This record gives C-alpha cells, sequence and structure tokens, in this order.
C-alpha cells in the first residue's frame, strides 16, 4: 500500500 | 509554441502535481547537522483544453521557504513568478535545492558500548520529526559491523532485522511510522580476535525512508489556469497535488 496521491488542491 | 499543439480538448479538465524531494543529511554522533541540503523538483501533469497559461504558486518568498536556486522547464517566462503555458502530458516544471529551514524527518541516535574485546553492545534510537498523523514508510536502518564480527544477536520490537554478513552490516527494516515516536534496536556484536594495534573506523549509520511531505518545507499554494478562448474556466479544473520525499545520502556518525 501507499495511498497518496493524489490530495485535493483547492 | 513549439512543445504543445494546437487541437487540445478534454471534458475533463485534470491536473496533477508531484512535488519530489530528497533530503541530504550528515549528522555528528551527539547530534549536529554537519552538512544538509534538499534536492527537489517539481513535475506536472496536465490534461487541459485548449493553451491554457498557468500560474504556479509555493510558499517561498506560519509555514514559509527559501530556494538557494532552481531550473525551469523551456515553457516557463522568466520574469515576479512563475508562469507558461504547460506541454500536453507529463512534464518537469522545475527542479531545485534548499538548505536552510530543512525538515529533517529522522534523528537517528547511535549508542556504541565496547565489553572487553570480545563484544560490542550497540543501541540505535531513531526519533520520527513530523506530524503524528503523518506516516513514513519503507524505513531501513542500515548499522555496519567490523571485518572481524564472527555473529551478532538483535532484538527489535517494531520492524525487521537481519545481520548480512557479505555486507558487513545489519540492516532494520521498518514498514510504516508515525510522526513524533520513537523506536530502538539492540544488537550485540561477537568479534574474532583481531590483530590489537589498529583501531576500527566506524562508518556511519545510514537510513532510508519515505514521507508524504516535502522535507523542505515547500507547499504548493495554487496552480491557476486561464484559458482565454474556451469556455471552462479555472473553477471548472480538477487539481490533485502530491509529496514524496525521500532519503538521498542519510548518515549519522557514530
Amino acid at each position: 500500500d501507499e495511498e497518496y496521491g493524489y490530495e485535493c488542491l483547492d | 509554441i513549439g512543445w504543445r499543439r494546437e487541437g487540445i480538448k478534454y471534458r475533463r479538465n485534470e491536473l496533477f502535481l508531484d512535488v519530489l524531494e530528497s533530503v541530504n543529511l550528515l549528522m555528528s554522533p551527539q547530534g549536529q547537522v554537519l552538512s544538509a541540503h534538499v534536492s527537489g523538483r517539481v513535475v506536472m501533469k496536465s490534461y487541459l483544453s485548449g493553451m491554457p497559461e498557468c500560474k504556479f504558486g509555493m510558499n517561498d518568498k506560519k509555514q514559509s521557504i527559501a530556494i538557494d536556486d532552481c531550473t525551469f522547464h523551456q515553457c516557463v517566462r522568466l520574469s515576479r513568478s512563475i508562469s507558461f503555458i504547460p506541454p500536453d502530458g507529463e512534464f518537469e516544471l522545475m527542479r531545485y535545492r534548499t538548505t536552510k529551514d530543512i525538515i529533517l524527518p529522522f534523528r537517528v541516535i547511535p549508542l556504541v558500548r565496547e565489553v572487553g574485546r570480545t563484544k560490542l553492545e550497540v543501541k540505535v534510537v531513531i526519533k520520527s520529526n513530523f506530524k503524528p498523523s503523518l506516516l513514513a514508510q519503507k524505513i531501513e536502518v542500515r548499522i555496519p559491523t567490523p571485518l572481524n564480527t564472527s555473529g551478532v544477536q538483535v532484538i527489535c520490537m517494531k520492524g525487521k532485522a537481519k545481520y548480512k554478513a557479505s555486507e558487513n552490516a545489519i540492516v532494520w527494516k521498518i514498514k510504516r511510522m508515525a510522526g513524533m515516536k520513537e523506536s530502538q534496536i539492540s544488537a550485540e556484536i561477537e568479534l574474532l580476535p583481531t590483530n590489537d594495534k589498529k583501531k576500527w573506523a566506524r562508518p556511519p549509520i545510514s537510513m532510508n525512508f519515505e514521507v508524504p511531505f516535502a522535507p523542505s518545507g515547500l507547499k504548493v499554494r495554487y496552480l491557476k489556469v486561464f484559458e482565454p478562448k474556451l469556455n471552462y474556466s479555472d473553477h471548472d479544473v480538477i487539481k490533485w497535488v502530491r509529496y514524496i520525499g525521500r532519503s538521498g545520502i542519510y548518515e549519522t556518525r557514530c
């Protein structure tokens, strides 16, 4: 696993 | 514009940014930072309609970083911060270097005690230095052992460790560790008799790890898309960031 990758960017 | 063609369209205008850094550290046995630095690059993958002009904003100049130097993809217009029409697809937006205010993700603390001429008692503590809610992963601590080593015992409550004879090291692997935590390994290193005079020149203990943030401090503040002809705007673009901080040379003298 990881998960990561990606986060939302405003 | 020789890096991007004219008829590009997507119904999902979407973009992804990758802040890739490797943190390099050389630390003395009692904890002075002897050398340190981050090399970073930002990679963008864009799927955006038409010929969009983009603006990358980060925390350069309460979370705020110092770029000693950096270089740009051909599409960045030099003159006062960062502007471009990006190539379609994946490309390297910039490359940079940092030395001031680095977040060192780990402290390594070695203890080595010579027990007669027969044994070395080694203790090594690692401290995670970052938010509690974040996890490092792929942690590897590598402790070197001398040439006259006949065998090794180890105990570690977290992760798994093996002595690798052919490499003269004890390798300690930990799958994941949260911020603000501490863990130790203990080892006895058993020695063959050796020629008394010449003494062990101790190599440093090295680590590897990956952390889900930028050791330099860099935060992506925004990625602005203005495309003056097509009927989508900045709010229509779906945007993602990911931070991957990995060790470079990360060494603690012992």
